[PDB]
């Protein structure tokens, strides 16, 4: 059911965490920064971050954070979680409670950066993950990601997960 | 207080609460005794309960199971930690057997394993812990809450921020 689709999309990341790469073609580079596939979303320095599906924010920190730079990391329901890279601000703390579409903090070019981008990552425990999977995840093209990101038990997390409606 | 039902629900499907376990003769906090990994007393630690061999055990939440340790006899012995949602995690030690594997998701109320003696438990025993960002917090708040007693979780502010985790849950329940 639609409602559903709503409901899942509250909690696992989905959609592009900058307005303006969602507007132009839903309505971007792979890069390996850390042992993890992330996508680089050039942009200008300041440039609104928000949050990619509800969650809390496991680590806020303000470091080199071995390249990554000013970074968020939002943990969010059953194991996935989103890194938010190469800020210029943070406007959220650790262990604050963010929603889906909240803003988080601005776009920047600290840490290991060649220009101004959003560094972004969409993890699963410790297994690698295809971000592109998740940003062109969408309400129209919905079904997609159970065939674009197969090695997740997503039969398993649907049932779990309808079960908490009613 | 303000909040609705349907919060409330969300709430203690997501977040630890309740009985992991359904027949004990008492409780204990685990500062009162040899520490498991630390084998020292005075520790925050969680809680003990005092079960018999192969009593079953269950998840506190959902989630999924980030850890486990199977035929130890070290320590905290066989174990199951859950990662739940919003930052909790939920572990359970000292088991006689484990039910689960790592990576699978859980739900609340599923069977887990079955309590023992292994490791350093003094005895036959589950010890349980909730943690926050992997902050050790008070266990028996989140025991003592459910649909009735709502407030003993909220209790617990030190580290959480609960007015702002509603806040998050209003806009996901609103859906429906
Ligand atoms: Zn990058």
């Amino acid at each position: 059911t639609g409602l559903q689709k709503s409901f899942i999309m509250r909690l696992i990341p989905n959609d592009y965490p900058l307005e303006s790469y969602r507007r132009v073609s839903a309505a971007p580079i792979l890069h390996v920064l850390h042992n993890h596939t992330g996508l680089d979303l050039s942009t200008a320095i300041n440039t609104p971050v928000y949050a990619s599906a509800s969650g809390v924010v496991g680590l806020a920190s303000k470091g080199w954070n071995g390249g990554y730079g000013n970074l968020i990391k939002v943990f969010h329901p059953f194991g996935f979680k989103t890194y938010y890279a190469h800020l210029n601000k943070i406007v959220v703390k650790t262990g604050e409670f963010v929603k889906k579409g909240q803003l988080i903090g601005y776009s920047g070019n600290t840490g290991m950066s060649t220009g101004p981008h959003l560094h972004y990552e969409v993890r699963f425990l410790d297994q690698p993950i295809n971000p592109m999977s998740f940003t062109k995840w969408n309400m129209k093209d919905f079904e997609e990601v159970f065939n674009k990101e197969r090695s997740i038990r997503w039969q398993s997390l649907i049932t779990i997960i309808n079960r908490l409606m009613q | 207080d303000n909040l609705n039902l349907a919060q409330k629900h969300l709430a203690l499907m997501l977040i630890p609460n309740g009985m992991p376990i359904k027949t004990y003769s008492a409780i204990k906090p685990t500062k009162e005794r040899n520490h498991p990994i630390k084998k020292i007393k005075g520790v925050e630690s969680g809680i003990d309960f005092i079960a018999p061999l192969n009593t079953p055990v269950y998840a506190s939440a959902d989630g999924i199971v980030d850890f486990v340790k199977t035929n130890s006899n070290v320590g905290y012995g066989n174990l199951v930690r859950i990662e739940h949602a919003f930052g909790f995690s939920s572990i359970y030690t000292h088991l006689d057997h484990v039910n689960v594997q790592p990576k699978s998701f859980i739900q609340k109320g599923q069977l887990i394993g079955y309590s023992g003696k292994s490791g350093n438990s003094g005895g036959e025993k589950l010890h349980y812990e909730v943690r926050f960002l992997g902050k050790i917090l008070d266990a028996q708040k989140f025991l003592a809450w459910d649909l009735d007693h709502f407030q003993s979780a909220l209790e617990e502010n030190k580290f959480i921020e609960w007015k702002n985790l509603f806040w998050v849950l209003e806009d996901i329940v609103q859906l429906q």
